[PDB]
DNA sequence: AAAAAAAAAAAAAAAAAAAAAAA
DNA sequence: TTTTTTTTTTTTTTTTTTTTTTT
């Protein structure tokens, strides 16, 4: 019983916020040329380089949630009386 | 013909530099006397335009070289000397030089309005080449100009949201050059915004510490990254080193430690023993007590995970600390809080020489505590000594009780303690806890609890009829004696029946305070009444229709501690409390466990039920399909995203019930298609509510997903062998095409269809389910209109269907 | 002797190919 | 003519720690 425990508590460590996070050679400087400052100069056109607006700002702040710590051993106590361990798991 | 001789010159010196580092100083010698040379002769333009054409010969080149790496750092050694010059010659005395500075000035202010020619350019490579350059040049430039000051500034702000993250670092790292005491306000919004990593550590590791930016630097303890959260750790508070405790706010340090010292990941816990045992200790004198005072000891729980950790990466401390006869009737909390943790750590461990060397007698100890124990309910501020006798209880519980005097001593000393009624309530559960260890068997300690509730009861009891001259107890007296008796019942583990004792004070105390009409001694009553059901079946039995009118009927509280108390009784005992003569049928807490879970009002509420329904589902208690159903609505709900306890329970109990054992997967997967159904019906009427947070619910190809992967039969732990054989995920696939008739929109119809190629097809498995799933398949693909890449994906499946079939039929 | 550049491994997660609509 | 999303698949770069190298 306690190899499952210990290898549920190991697998399932990093996947404890559920929801959307569930899955487990030589430059010549004596050559001259006449294109190379026009392609290296130029406009941009119509390839953007610039991000999109609404991936600018986020509520979240890409923070991790407050976390509870739910393991084996948190589920094998019991409730009032947190000295017994009830059988689970076998 | 010069400008000819000049050209070669400095391409002869650029090809002789990009070679290797060595030797970077004779080029940048031989550079100045060109130009030096070229200034005074007159073609000082020529010269200019010359560098700029073949420095920009670098731009194309990608991050990942080398050649490009040597030519930047070559201009900025060139810059510096040049530099280094004229800083050193008005450093010393003042020399009038050959006019050098406007022809420095001259030679920065066409330097960069040359690399600024290519900000724009759609070649990212020339992007993070430019912006390095002006990164590696920032370094060294003195004063410039208003209108290229402007321009930079107009470009950093316009490239600070670009596409690419690393121009995206680079345009940081030429940013963190302009602060003073436009880009604080610029920094400090890429630290909480930027959706790449790399920028928020950049921002976040080149940015001033000041009462105003502390707060931002600080906040990135808690980021999804490791790195970030390890960096916070491992050079923030490390180069901030004794300030931490003159700046950063108690709280604000308290949550940091417990961020550090229980993080999921073995790097940054590291990190923050590291810092703590090495950096800290090393900061000061190499002395613990001014550790401690910089913590908080008290009003406390951490110190408890630190000081063990300084335990075991230094060791040879804990040879150097004693307790002499000295140091004694003059505790603090910090010398008493060392005391207690060197007393754990070496009876944790098997360091015997401190032991015998080092900790004085039971006899000893228990007068210097009887002595605080006078000094504070008998006669230094009262938290003091409340903290002190805590710290010496706890020490003394796990202490070796050999001899009888000291042991009667102590004992003499708890029962002494104990028949106070001033003292608190940690006190008297570690009161509790030294007594149990101070007893033979249990039939002693139980009954010296009984005699002390007895004794103050009668106690009461005598005083009343004494006052009544010039038959029940204050409500005080009875909160107390439950207080007492909670704490002993949570300790005893034998049958009731062998204790008369205890089944007199049910029916004395604990039975006539369950119908009391204060909250406060109903709740107590409620405790103790379950604490003794978890020791006797007829007690359970007959006490259970209270519980759920508690439950149904009641404040926050109430329905909290009995829904505890049937969680604990389930879990102890089992179906033997229901279904049968006299009995409480299971329909009806059944229902109330529905109720509970409706409830948004009360989300502790919630998640004790989830957490209780999870565990008995995990055991052979509570074989149901509709409550599993229930509970997997409940976390795929868009009305308990506010809940987070109750999702990281359900994230966490979910997997490991459905991989246990393959009943519980077969239990899901018969529910599943179900589930999936009554959830698609809730995400149309979200998006379609004009009143709203229409995010909140996951999207259906996530939660398509997520059963699917509850379903697959490679997840299990057991690996029998036969895993290969059985065929799980198929009916939940069946089901689903099957429902399928009944979903109202396309784009349902596309993100169900879509996320069908990933179910486990092999040669082991089942022919009729196949074939069905065939017939299933070809009918969907036939009789309905799809779009392309539902189709392709159904013509994928039912080809992937048809050669498992004719594989299969080419055999006996 | 002190500072800088190059190389191997661990740690930890961002990056990319294919195909069908969309501006 | 880009670009954009979804599914499925496979590396790539960073950071810490050691060796050489250049005075």
């Amino acid at each position: 019983e306690k190899d499952l425990m210990a290898y549920f508590d190991e697998n399932l460590n990093r996947n404890w916020r559920g929801r959307e996070h569930w899955k487990v050679l030589e430059i010549d400087f004596f050559k001259t040329d006449d294109s190379f400052e026009d392609k290296v100069f130029a406009s941009k056109g119509r390839t953007k380089i610039d991000m999109p607006i609404k991936n600018r700002k986020n509520d979240t702040h890409y923070l991790l949630p407050d976390d509870f710590h739910f393991s084996t051993d948190r589920i094998t106590r019991l409730f009032i009386k947190p000295g017994q361990k009830m059988s689970l798991f076998s | 013909d010069i400008n000819t001789k000049i050209f070669n010159s400095v391409a002869e010196v650029f090809q002789k530099a990009q070679g290797s580092y060595a030797g970077h100083r004779k080029h940048i010698a031989v550079l100045k006397k060109i130009q030096s040379k070229a200034v005074e002769q007159g073609y000082e333009d020529a010269f200019n335009f010359w560098f700029d054409k073949l420095v920009t010969k670098i731009l194309p080149l990608k991050k990942n070289e080398i050649i490009g790496d040597r030519i930047v750092k070559l201009v900025a050694a060139f810059i510096a000397s040049l530099e280094r010059e004229l800083i050193l010659a008005k450093k010393q005395n003042y020399k009038l030089t050959n006019d050098e500075e406007g022809i420095f000035s001259r030679f920065v202010d066409q330097f960069i309005r040359h690399v600024l020619r290519g900000v724009e350019s759609p070649d990212k490579n020339v992007r993070f080449r430019v912006l390095q350059l002006l990164a590696v040049i920032m370094d060294n430039i003195g004063e410039i100009d208003e209108s290229l000051f402007n321009l930079l500034i107009l470009s950093l702000n316009k490239r600070i949201y670009d596409r690419e993250p690393t121009v995206r670092i680079q345009a940081v790292f030429c940013l963190t050059k302009f602060q003073d005491e436009e880009a604080t306000r610029t920094l400090v919004a890429s630290i909480q915004n930027d959706p790449s990593a790399e920028v928020r550590r950049a921002a976040m590791l080149n940015l001033i510490n000041d009462n105003n930016t502390r707060p931002y630097i600080l906040e990135r303890a808690r980021d999804v990254n490791i790195v970030n959260r390890r960096l916070v750790y491992s050079r923030i508070l490390k180069s901030m080193g004794r300030k931490c405790f003159d700046d950063i706010e108690p709280h604000i340090f308290d949550q940091l430690i417990e961020w550090g010292l229980e993080d999921r990941e073995l790097s940054v816990r590291n990190a923050c023993k590291r810092l703590i045992a090495h950096d800290w200790l090393n900061a000061l004198d190499g002395d613990l007590i001014e550790l401690l005072e910089k913590l908080d000891v008290s009003r406390s729980s951490v110190c408890v995970k630190a000081i063990e950790a300084l335990f075991q990466s230094r060791p040879d401390i804990l040879s150097k600390i004693k307790f002499p006869e000295s140091i004694w009737k003059d505790f603090t909390v910090e010398i008493a809080f060392l005391f207690r943790a060197i007393y754990l750590y070496c009876l944790d461990n098997n360091i015997t020489e401190m032991l015998e060397e080092n900790f004085p007698e039971a006899s000893k100890l228990s007068e210097h505590l009887n002595h605080y124990i006078l000094l504070r309910y008998h006669h230094f501020d009262y938290n003091t000594l409340e903290f002190i006798i805590e710290q010496l209880s706890i020490a003394a519980e796990r202490y070796d009780y050999s001899d009888e005097v000291g042991r009667r001593s102590m004992l003499t000393v708890v029962r002494n303690m104990l028949a106070l009624t001033t003292l608190s309530e940690p006190l008297i559960k570690i009161g509790i806890r030294v007594m149990k260890s101070l007893s033979i068997n249990e039939k002693d300690f139980v009954t010296m609890a009984i005699e002390i509730i007895n004794d103050i009861r009668d106690d009461d009891i005598e005083k009343q009829e004494q006052e009544e001259k010039i038959k029940e107890a204050s409500s005080a007296t009875i909160v107390l004696c439950l207080t007492r008796s909670s704490y002993m019942l949570e300790l005893v583990n034998t049958p009731l029946t062998e204790n008369i004792l205890i089944a007199s004070l049910m029916d004395t105390l604990i039975t006539p305070a369950v119908r009391n009409t204060a909250p406060n001694i109903r709740e107590l009553g409620v405790k103790n009444l379950g604490l003794c059901c978890l020791l006797d079946v007829k007690l359970a039995i007959d006490n259970m229709y209270i519980l759920g009118m508690c439950v149904s009927k009641g404040n926050a509280s109430l329905k909290y501690i009995a829904l505890q108390v049937i969680v604990d009784i389930f879990s102890v005992h089992g179906n033997t409390v229901v279904d049968g003569e006299g009995k409480v049928d299971s329909i009806s807490l059944h229902k109330i466990f529905y109720k509970v879970l409706k409830n948004n009002g009360l989300p502790e509420c919630q998640v004790i039920a989830a957490e209780g329904l999870c565990k008995l589902f995990l055991a052979d208690v509570f074989t149901d399909d509709d409550l599993f159903e229930t509970l997997v609505l409940s976390y795929f709900s868009p009305i308990n995203s506010s809940n987070e306890a109750l999702v990281q329970a359900f994230a966490f109990c979910i997997p490991v019930y459905c991989f246990s054992h393959p009943a519980h997967q077969q239990r899901m997967s018969r529910t599943a298609a179900d589930i999936l159904l009554r959830l698609c019906v809730l995400w149309d009427d979200l998006q379609s509510s004009v009143i709203v947070d229409r995010e909140a619910m996951l999207k259906p190809n996530i939660i398509f997903q997520q059963l699917l992967f509850w379903t697959d039969p490679r997840n299990l732990v057991n690996q029998t062998g036969s895993t290969k054989k059985d065929t799980v995920q198929l009916t939940f696939l069946i089901d689903v095409l099957k429902i399928y008739a009944q979903i109202e929109k396309k784009e349902i119809k596309k993100m169900i269809i879509t996320n069908i190629n990933a179910i486990f097809l092999s040669s082991e498995q089942d022919y009729s389910t196949l074939k069905e799933l065939l017939e299933y398949s070809d009918d969907i693909a036939e009789n309905d209109n799809l779009d392309n890449v539902s189709k392709n994906a159904l013509d994928k499946l039912r080809n992937n269907l048809n050669s498992l079939i004719e594989e299969i039929n080419e055999r006996s």
